[PDB]
């Protein structure tokens, strides 16, 4: 039995985030934190050595007497968003047991919000459109559509890395003949509505 | 690293599957895991060389696996159930530390007639965003696809880009009520206003869809939904 935080952890960028994981067999010898994006495989984040481990923002600790390992992420960044797997060998064997995972989502620090809702025309001439709600800060949340035949994506953070500019956006669209962007992005923030 | 084939597979319930894995060269231990959305990897079988050391967790009379020569290994599900939809992970090791392959995402579905390729459209940046922000967000829409086995990528002048992109982590069900609902997926690419206004810059949104093969019987009036790429494109505009 390997047990870790149920999660999820939803923290603002910059926050310290603490994970803890407990293992039931005292004889267990090898301990790891693995990380996993949603459509990917487990990759090793750090082994947890007898003295623990340190790597930049990341610290791990082993308390063998109490039978737990810890992971501490300081000054968390958007790139830390992933699922964190606790991993401990089945006592007195090479087989590994994986915990159920803790989902971490780090929200981007948006300092220059400029919330706006824009309409965008298809590049192929079909007079079809989508709606873009963008440049809002990470304290704005986006709810699923409450209307059938209306579609609203969750928010999504893009990173114009060359310059250190992030920005949030969500997409909405509908085939309903009178659909207008305000019908999906109803009152949420003070956006410029062109 | 560890290699696995395929990356995605759609099968009808009752059919069989195979998953192939190739350890890191010389690794004596090989592991298969099932991982369903929300949980960790769970072991199904360990081989140490070509010897089956622990198959106690191997479900029932539907899961088998072979590592006949102690190198690569084949896991099989026969026949398959909808509850088998999961990612199947392969990992190899010498000692404790395991190294994973990229996984095979499995979706088992009632009826292969539920399978549809995506349709892809690119929506051009708003003139109002350009003047308000000096930037240009293009949006890509993949709609109507099933299963949720796609890879969406952005290409600028023949060239794949990652900066200024984000693609929804999860698709939306176009009919949440239904179990076989088709899916939609949006992505954005953001560039500078100057870059978008240059009419020699070429933008393409590419969606790789994993579907049926030439070996699948098909009798719907639409064409077989084979694994394919569907894309849409736009040039910058002055």
């Amino acid at each position: 039995e390997v047990e870790q935080d149920p999660g999820p952890f939803n923290v603002p960028e910059g926050a310290t985030v603490a994970f803890n994981c407990t293992y039931s067999n005292s004889a267990s010898q090898s301990f790891f934190w693995y990380r996993q994006d949603c459509r990917k495989e487990p990759k090793l984040l750090m082994s947890v050595y007898s003295s623990g481990n340190e790597d930049g923002r990341f610290t791990a600790q082993l308390n063998r007497a109490s039978q737990y390992i810890s992971l501490l992420i300081r000054d968390s960044k958007l790139s830390d968003s992933a699922t964190y797997l606790c991993v401990v060998n089945r006592g007195s064997s090479y087989k590994l047991i994986f915990g159920s995972g803790t989902r971490l989502l780090v929200r981007p620090d948006i300092q220059n919000p400029d919330p706006a809702v824009y309409q965008l025309r298809d590049s192929k001439s079909s007079d079809k459109s989508v709606c873009l709600f963008t440049d809002f800060d990470s304290q704005t949340n986006v709810s699923q559509s409450k209307d059938s035949d209306v579609y609203i994506t969750d928010k999504c953070v893009l990173d114009m890395r060359s310059m250190d500019f992030k920005s949030n956006s969500a997409v909405a669209w509908s085939n309903k003949s009178d659909f207008a962007c305000a019908n999906a992005f109803n009152n949420s923030i003070i956006p410029e509505d062109t | 690293g560890v290699a696995q084939s395929p990356r995605y597979k759609i099968i009808e319930k009752r059919q069989s599957v195979a998953f192939w894995c190739n350890p890191i060269s010389g690794h004596a231990t090989l592991y298969w895991y099932q991982q369903i959305l929300g949980q960790g990897p769970k072991l199904l079988i360990q081989f140490q060389n070509n010897g089956v050391v622990d198959d106690s967790q191997l479900p029932k009379d539907r899961f088998s696996a072979e590592r006949l020569k102690g190198v690569d290994s084949t896991l099989k599900i026969q026949p398959a159930k909808l509850e088998d939809s999961a990612v199947y992970l392969c990992a190899s090791s010498q000692t404790y530390e395991q190294y994973f392959g990229p996984g095979t995402r499995l979706t088992v579905t009632e009826d292969l007639k539920n399978v549809f390729p995506p349709e892809v459209a690119v929506f051009e940046p708003s003139e109002a965003e350009i003047s308000h922000t000096q930037k240009a967000t293009l949006v890509c829409l993949a709609t109507g696809f099933y299963p949720d086995h796609v890879e969406l990528s952005w290409w600028v002048n023949g060239k794949e880009v990652h900066s200024g992109v984000c693609t929804d982590p999860q698709p939306l069900k176009e009919q949440p009520a239904l179990n076989d609902s088709r899916y939609a997926l949006s992505s954005r690419l953001r560039v500078s206003a100057t870059f978008w206004q240059n009419p020699r810059n070429h933008f393409r949104c590419q969606v790789q869809f994993y579907g049926l093969s030439e070996n699948d019987e098909w009798t719907q009036d639409r064409a077989k939904p084979v694994t394919q790429i569907v894309s849409a494109e736009a040039w910058g505009r002055a």
